[PDB]
C-alpha cells in the first residue's frame, strides 16, 4: 500500500 | 512531545503549507510565502509507509474457521473447543490494540523529531547571519531574496556570502 | 527578512489513540479494522455454495421428504443452514456419530446422488412400501427419500445378504437404519422373527445391530425408535448388509469429493447474484484489511476477528489548525 | 544571582527492571502484581460454596453413608473437593461418563435431593433391604442412600416396570446401578433368573444392560461389580425402568438448576465467615490488579495468572539523591 | 537516558523539591529556593496516568477457570487440554514481562525528555542575558529579584527589560 | 587544531529489518534463528533412541514375526517410527484403543518382555499351533511371536480359565486378541463351541467378548477378523483369562518404566555415533539460540519452532564507511 | 535517525576508529589520530547486552512436542490439535519478529542518542574557545597539544586556561 | 486509577 | 552471552 498524500511523492 | 518541537517551541501547525508535512514559510522584500521541504517529507513518508506495510504484513490471512459441534455426552470437549476460540481470540485482540497504540506513540515523536532535526539544520546553515525570534523563527541580519532563501531550502547557503553585512547589522 | 520551519496542518478530524495520551487530532491516519459487510449469501471465488433449504444435514442426507430434492450431482464452496431447521431426523433415534459425519462432511466440495440398491431388485421376498407418520409428506404418510423400510413378505422374512462393490473411484458415503419396535408383538408383525440381527461390513467397517424391545416414551407420536448409521467406503471396497429382520435398507447413496476451504454455516441470509473472497454468516466482506470485527465464522480469505471498536493508526501529524 | 533547573529525587527504594538496564531504583512505582490471598475458602459475590466433606462427586451423588447428609436443599458458588477423600465409590465398578458428569455439575448452581421411587411402595413383590459391607457405616454393612439394592422376594423375582414423569420444571439426574454378581450361583439366588437385563429409557436417552458373570479378583474385599449409570431427564419427560434383574434401583434423584461462573475446586483451606470477589484453591484474593502468581486454579472476577515473581511498572523518575 | 539530562549534564536529583517531579531552584539577594513547575509535572502525571490505567484495562477480567478430569482412556485429550494450559500461560506470562519491560525503558525516556524540554525553554527565554555555568543552571549578567524568577518560571521573562545591564556586566 | 567526535564503520554486511526501513547494513548484529542440522539420529543426554526398523508400534506390540527380534530389556530416550512401515497388523481386524496405546508408550523409557503365559503349560487339552499365511515368515505360514493362537484339541474346546499376579513391580502391559471368523463351519472346526465368549478381568478392567460371524470382503486373502486388546496391569493386580473359543491368547508381555521428555517421531535418518540435547524428525539441533526454523517436532532441549526465514538482532551501528 | 546525528550532521562512520563504538579524531602540532570513548562505548555495550540477553531470557526451554495420532471416528478432535499447533506457532512467529523489528528500531536510535550526547559534552565543554566547523568537528581558537587533546576526551577541559589566548583569536 | 503524589495535582 | 567486540570491555 500506499499513502498517496502529495502528488509529488515518488509510491 | 518527546523532542519538544510540534505543539513545543513551534506552536502550530500550518493549513497554508498544503504540499508536505515539513517545510517553510518566508518573507522578503520579493513577498512571501510557503515551501514543503519534500527531501524530509518524503524520508518520512517512505518510512511510515514501511511501517503500516509492516504492521499489515505481519497479520497472515484469515483462512477458514467455523464451529463444531458435539452431542450431549462431550461436554468437556465442547468447552475444551470454547477455551481454544477464547484464548486465540484475547490474545489477538490483546496483541492488535497494544501495537497499534504503540507505534501510534511512536509515529508522533518521529514526526516531532522531523521537524526539530529540519530547524538544526537551517540554524546550523545560518550561523549568526541570522537570529532566532522563537516560534521555530530566523530574522536575517542581511537582505535575503528569493535566491537566498532558495538556497536555504535546498541547503547551500553561503555564509561568507553574507558575513561582512550580517556582522555590520549586528553590530 | 525571515525564515520559518513549520509543519502540516489540516482540517482533518481524525483521532486516535496513543500510550500517553488518548483521542488525539491527526492530519492523517488509516484505519486496520474493517467492520462493514453486505447483508448477503454470495459466490465464494467463483463458487455457489450448498443450501439446505428446511433440513439440517441429517434431514439432507437421510433423505427427509418434506424438503425440495437437489439436483443428482451438486458441488459448492461452503454449506449453509438455516436457524430454524425444523426438518431433520422424522422418525425418532439416535445418530450415532452424527457430529464426526458433519467434520467429515466440511471438507466435501461435492457429491453425486446415485442409486445403491435398486427399490425393485435388490430385496426380494421382503416387503418395500413401509412408511410412517413421524415423515409424513403432503398429508400423507411417508419415508426417507435414501432409506428403505424392508417387512416380512407373505408372512416370512427371509434372511436377505447384499453387497455394493465400489466403482465410482471416490469415497461413497453409505447410510442405513435399525430399527426398534416398543413390543414382540410388533416385531413379530414386521420381521416375523424375534430373535433379529443386522451384519454391516466393508474392508474396515464391521459391525452388528441388534434388536432391543421395550416401552418407550412417545416421541412424534413413536414409540419405537430408529438408530442411523454410516460409514465411508473406499474406493474399490466392498459394503455387506446382511439381517433377518430390523434393517431400514440403504437405497441411495452419496459419492463424494474432497476439497479445502469449506466450512459449515448457520446463516440468515439470503443468497444473491453476487461475488466474494470472505463470507460470514452475517454476510460478505470485500476488504483486504488485516481486522474484522464483524464475525468469528469466516469462510475463505478474511482478515482476522478481533473484538476492538477502533484500531486507527495515525500517518499523518498532530493537527493543531490554530 | 543563578536559576537551575532539575528533578525530583527522594529517599524511595523500589527498583525497576527495564530493556537496556535491570534493577533501577526509582522515585515512584506500581506493582502490577498480587500475590497476597487470605489463605480462607470464602463466599463469593455473597454465595457459600458447596463442600463435600468426606465425600468426593460420585460419594455425595451416590449417597455414600460416611458422609454427613446435607441439606434436601442446596445452593452454591462452587462446589470443593478435599485431597484426601476416602468415601467415594464403597462398591467396586465403573461409574460411566464420570467426568462428563462432573462437568455438567460444574455449571449447576443448585439441587434438590427428592424422593423419586418411594422405597416402600415402587417394588413390589421383590427386596428392598439389600446391603453389603464395602459401603459399612458405624460398623454394620449399609448401602448408598440415593439407590436401593432390589433382589428376589420369596423364591421370586418378577419383571419390573417403573416410571417417573419429570415435573419439577427443571432437569433431574437419575442415577441408577446394574450389579455383576461372580458366579451364576449368586445371580440365581439374587435374582432367580440367569438371563437377566435391565432396560432405561427416556425420550432421548436409550440404553440396555445385560449381567456379565466372571471370577474377578477382590476390590473392597468383593469379587462382585456394580457399574453406575446416569442421565439427565429434561422438563415434562418421562423415564422407564424395566427389569427381571440386577437393578440397582434409583430412591432419590436431584432437580438441578443451572447458573454461571461456578466449578469444582480441590482444596485444603477450611470455610471462614467471610466474602471474597476471587477464589483460588490456597485462599481468597482481594485485588484490583490485572496480574496474580497466586494460583491458575480461579473462581470469579480474578487477576490473569501468570508465572513472574515480579512485575512492577515505574511512574516517577531514576531516583538520585546524591 | 537517551536525551542526556537526567544522569546527564544534570547529574542528580533535589531532595529538596518535594512538590514536583520536575522544577527550579534560585539563589538571588531575597534568598534561595525550590519550586517545582506544575504544568510540566501535571502533564507527565496526566501521561503515564493514562499509561498505567492502559495496561491494566487491556488486561481483561480473568473469569472462572478450573480444571478438568480424564479417565485412564482419555490421556490425549488430557494431554492437548494440558498443552492448552501451558501455551496461553507462556504466552501470558512472556506478553506481561514484555510489556512491562518496554513500558518502563519508555517512561523513563519520557521523564529525560521533560526535563531537557523545560531546561531548553529556559534557555531560550534567557538568551544571552544569562551564561550556562553547567549543570543545568544559569547565571544571571544582571539582578533577578523573586519577581524576575516568578517571570521566569512561568514563561513570561522579559529579556528587552534587563537587556541593557546585562550587555553592560557581560562587557 | 581540531576534534571531531564520530562514530565506528567496519567493513560488515550484516542487514537488518526495523520497523521504518528495511534492510539496514550494521557493523554488529547476532542471529538469533538456528536454521542448521546434522542430518543424523543421535543419542539424547546419552540414551540411544528405540528404532521399530521394519515394524511401527502395533508390528512391535504384538510381535509381528517379519522384524528383527528386539533385546529382552530395553531403555529409550525417544521413540522412532520409519515411513514406510509395511509391517504392522499383519491379521486384518481393529486394534481398540490403539492410539491411547501410543500416547501411552510416549512416556514409557523402558521395557521388559517377559513370558507371561507359558506356551506348553498354561493352556493344556488345547493346540496352540496355529498359524496364518497373513503372518508369513520366510516364506512359511506363521503367528504373532506375544500372541498364541488356542484352537480346539482332541474335537474339545474345553473352557479354559488362567490368571497372572503382577509381582515386577511396574505396570505390565497385556494384549490379546479375539478371533472371528466368516462362517459358523469354521467357528465350530476351530472352538468346537457356536455360542462362545472370551472375559478379561482385573481390578479395574472388565470386558467381555463376543465372536461376531459373517462373510467379509477379503484383507490380506482374509474374511475373517482379528480384533487386539490391551490393558495395564498395577503391580501386585491379577489379570484373568476365561474362555471357550475365540481367544487369542496372550504368551509374553511387557513390564513398563515411566520416563519424562519422551516421545515418538517418523523419520528417515539414520543412528550414528553422536550425542545432543535436541533432536527433530529431520536431524538433531546443537544450538543455544533462542528460536529455530527446522521442525515443529522436537524431542529434549530445543529452541522454540517458528516460521521466520530471518530473525536477526543488531547489536552495532548503521554501518557507513563512505 | 531520531537524534539527527548518525547518517545526519554527522554524515558517515569511521573505518579508522577500530577500538570503539564512538569516538574521536585530531589533528595538532604533534600529528593526527583516532582515539575511541571507552565510557560511552562501554555503556553502550552493557545496554545492548542486557537487551539481547533479555531477549534470550524472555523465551522459554522448548521441552518435548511431536505430534498425536486420531483414528477416522476422531476428526474434530484431530482438527482442534491442530488448530491449537497452529494458533501457538502463528502467535510465537508474530512476537519473534515483531520483537525484533521494535528492538532494533530502538537500538539505532539508541546509537545515535549517544553520538548526539557526546557531541553536545565536547561541545559544552569547550564553549567559545573553539568554533563549530560542522560534521562534528570543533576548530580550537588555541593551540591544543596532546594533552590539551586529552583533556578534552576525559572530560577535564580547563577553559579558564586557554580563554585568553582564544578570545585574542577569536578577537 | 490516580498517581496522588502530589496534594496540588489536578487526578 | 557477551558481545566480545573490543578486547578492553570490561564481558
Ligand atoms: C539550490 O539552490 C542554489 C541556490 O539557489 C541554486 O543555485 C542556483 O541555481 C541556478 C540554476 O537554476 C543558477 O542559475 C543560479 O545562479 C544559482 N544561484 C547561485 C547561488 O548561483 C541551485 O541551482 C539549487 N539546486 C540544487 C539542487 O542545489
Ligand atoms: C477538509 O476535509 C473535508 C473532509 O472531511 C473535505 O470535504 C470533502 O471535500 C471534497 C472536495 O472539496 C468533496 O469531494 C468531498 O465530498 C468532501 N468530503 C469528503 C469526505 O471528502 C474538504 O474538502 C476539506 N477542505 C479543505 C479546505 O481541506
Ligand atoms: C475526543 O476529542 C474530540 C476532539 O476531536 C472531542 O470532541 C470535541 O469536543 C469539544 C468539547 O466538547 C467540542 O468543542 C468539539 O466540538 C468536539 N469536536 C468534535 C469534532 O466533536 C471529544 O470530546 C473527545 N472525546 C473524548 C471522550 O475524549
Ligand atoms: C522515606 O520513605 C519511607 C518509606 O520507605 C517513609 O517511611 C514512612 O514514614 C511515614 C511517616 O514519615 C510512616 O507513617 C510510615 O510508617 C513509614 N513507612 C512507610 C512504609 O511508609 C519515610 O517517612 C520517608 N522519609 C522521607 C524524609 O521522605
Ligand atoms: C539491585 O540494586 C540494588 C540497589 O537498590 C542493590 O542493592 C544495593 O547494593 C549495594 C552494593 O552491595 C549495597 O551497598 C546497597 O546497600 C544495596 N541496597 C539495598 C537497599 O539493599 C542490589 O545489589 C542490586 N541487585 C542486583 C542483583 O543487581
Ligand atoms: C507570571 O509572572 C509574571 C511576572 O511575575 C506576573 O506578573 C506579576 O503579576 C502580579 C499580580 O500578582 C502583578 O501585580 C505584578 O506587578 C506582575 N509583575 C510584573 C512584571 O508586572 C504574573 O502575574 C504571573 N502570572 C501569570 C499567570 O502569568
Ligand atoms: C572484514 O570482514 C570480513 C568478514 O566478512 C573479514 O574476513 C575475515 O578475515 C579474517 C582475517 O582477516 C579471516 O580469518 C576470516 O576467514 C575472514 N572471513 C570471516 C568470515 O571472518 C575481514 O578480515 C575484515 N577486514 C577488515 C579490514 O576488517
Ligand atoms: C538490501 O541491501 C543490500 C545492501 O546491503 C542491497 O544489496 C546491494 O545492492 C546494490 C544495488 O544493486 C549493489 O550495488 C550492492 O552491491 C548490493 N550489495 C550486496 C553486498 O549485495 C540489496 O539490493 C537490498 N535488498 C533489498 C531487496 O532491499
Ligand atoms: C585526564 O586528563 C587530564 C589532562 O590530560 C590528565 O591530567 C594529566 O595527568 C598526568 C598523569 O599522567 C599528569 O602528569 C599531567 O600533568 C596531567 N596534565 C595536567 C593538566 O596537569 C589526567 O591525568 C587524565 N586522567 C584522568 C583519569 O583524569
Ligand atoms: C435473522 O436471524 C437472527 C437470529 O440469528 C434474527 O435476530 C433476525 O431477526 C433474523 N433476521 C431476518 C431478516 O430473518
Ligand atoms: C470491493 O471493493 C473495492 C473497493 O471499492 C472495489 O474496488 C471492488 O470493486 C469491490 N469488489 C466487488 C466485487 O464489489
Ligand atoms: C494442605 O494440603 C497440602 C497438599 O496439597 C499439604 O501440603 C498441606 O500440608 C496441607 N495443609 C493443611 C493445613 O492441611
Ligand atoms: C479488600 O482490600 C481493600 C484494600 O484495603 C479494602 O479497601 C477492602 O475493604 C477489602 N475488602 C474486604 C472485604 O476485606
Ligand atoms: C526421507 O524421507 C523423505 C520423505 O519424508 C523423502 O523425501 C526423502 O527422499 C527420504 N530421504 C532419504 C535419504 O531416505
Ligand atoms: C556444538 O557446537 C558448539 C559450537 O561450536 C561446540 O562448542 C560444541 O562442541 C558442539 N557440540 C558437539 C557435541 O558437537
Ligand atoms: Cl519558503
Ligand atoms: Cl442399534
Ligand atoms: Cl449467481
Ligand atoms: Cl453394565
Ligand atoms: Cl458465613
Ligand atoms: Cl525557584
Ligand atoms: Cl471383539
Ligand atoms: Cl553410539
Ligand atoms: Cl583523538
Amino acid at each position: 500500500x500506499a499513502l498517496e498524500y502529495f502528488e509529488w511523492l515518488s509510491x | 512531545g518527546l523532542f519538544g518541537a510540534i505543539a513545543g517551541f513551534i506552536e502550530g501547525g500550518w493549513t497554508g503549507m498544503i504540499d508536505g508535512w515539513y517545510g517553510y514559510h518566508h518573507q522578503n522584500e520579493q513577498g512571501s510565502g510557503y515551501a514543503a521541504d519534500q527531501k524530509s517529507t518524503q524520508n518520512a513518508i517512505n518510512g511510515i509507509t514501511n511501517k503500516v506495510n509492516t504492521v499489515i504484513e505481519k497479520m497472515n490471512i484469515q483462512f477458514t474457521a467455523v464451529g463444531k459441534e458435539f452431542n450431549k455426552l462431550e461436554k468437556r470437549m465442547e468447552n475444551l473447543n470454547k477455551k481454544v476460540d477464547d484464548g486465540f481470540l484475547d490474545i489477538w485482540t490483546y496483541n492488535a490494540e497494544l501495537l497499534v497504540l504503540l507505534e501510534n506513540e511512536r509515529t508522533l515523536d518521529f514526526h516531532d523529531s522531523n521537524v526539530k532535526n529540519l530547524y538544526e539544520k537551517v540554524k546550523s546553515q545560518l550561523k549568526n547571519n541570522a537570529k532566532e525570534i522563537g516560534n521555530g523563527c530566523f530574522e536575517f541580519y542581511h537582505k535575503c531574496d528569493n535566491e537566498c532563501m532558495e538556497s536555504v531550502r535546498n541547503g547551500t547557503y553561503d555564509y561568507p556570502k553574507y558575513s561582512e553585512e550580517s556582522k555590520l547589522n549586528r553590530e | 527578512d525571515t525564515i520559518c520551519i513549520g509543519y502540516h496542518a489540516n482540517n482533518s478530524t481524525d483521532t486516535v489513540d496513543t500510550v500517553l495520551e488518548k483521542n488525539v487530532t491527526v492530519t492523517h491516519s488509516v484505519n486496520l479494522l474493517e467492520d462493514s459487510h453486505n447483508g448477503k449469501l454470495c459466490r465464494l471465488k467463483g463458487i455457489a455454495p450448498l443450501q439446505l433449504g428446511k433440513c439440517n444435514i441429517a434431514g439432507w442426507l437421510l433423505g427427509n421428504p418434506e424438503c425440495d430434492p437437489l439436483l443428482p450431482v451438486r458441488s459448492w464452496s461452503y454449506i449453509v443452514e438455516t436457524p430454524n431447521s425444523e426438518n431433520g431426523i422424522c422418525y425418532p433415534g439416535d445418530f450415532i456419530d452424527y457430529e464426526e459425519l458433519r467434520e467429515q462432511l466440511s471438507s466435501v466440495s461435492s457429491f453425486e446422488r446415485f442409486e445403491i440398491f435398486p427399490k425393485e431388485s435388490s430385496w426380494p421376498n421382503h416387503n418395500t412400501n413401509g412408511v410412517t407418520a413421524a415423515c409424513s409428506h403432503e398429508g400423507k404418510s411417508s419415508f426417507y427419500r435414501n432409506l428403505l423400510w424392508l417387512t416380512e413378505k407373505e408372512g416370512s422374512y427371509p434372511k436377505l445378504k447384499n453387497s455394493y462393490v465400489n466403482k465410482k473411484g471416490k469415497e461413497v458415503l453409505v447410510l442405513w437404519g435399525i430399527h426398534h419396535p416398543p413390543n414382540s408383538k410388533e416385531q413379530q408383525n414386521l420381521y416375523q422373527n424375534e430373535n433379529a440381527y443386522v451384519s454391516v461390513v466393508t474392508s474396515n467397517y464391521n459391525r452388528r445391530f441388534t434388536p432391543e424391545i421395550a416401552e418407550r416414551p412417545k416421541v412424534r407420536d413413536q414409540a419405537g425408535r430408529m438408530n442411523y448409521y454410516w460409514t465411508l467406503l473406499k474406493p474399490g471396497d466392498t459394503i455387506i448388509f446382511e439381517a433377518n429382520g430390523n434393517l431400514i435398507a440403504p437405497m441411495y447413496a452419496f459419492a463424494l469429493s474432497r476439497g479445502f476451504g469449506s466450512g459449515i454455516i448457520t446463516s440468515n441470509a439470503s443468497m444473491h447474484e453476487c461475488n466474494t473472497k470472505c463470507q460470514t454468516p452475517l454476510g460478505a466482506i470485500n476488504s483486504s484489511l488485516p481486522y474484522q470485527n464483524i464475525h468469528p465464522v469466516t469462510i475463505g480469505e478474511c482478515p482476522k476477528y478481533v473484538r476492538s471498536a477502533k484500531l486507527r493508526m495515525v500517518t499523518g501529524l498532530r493537527n493543531i489548525p490554530s
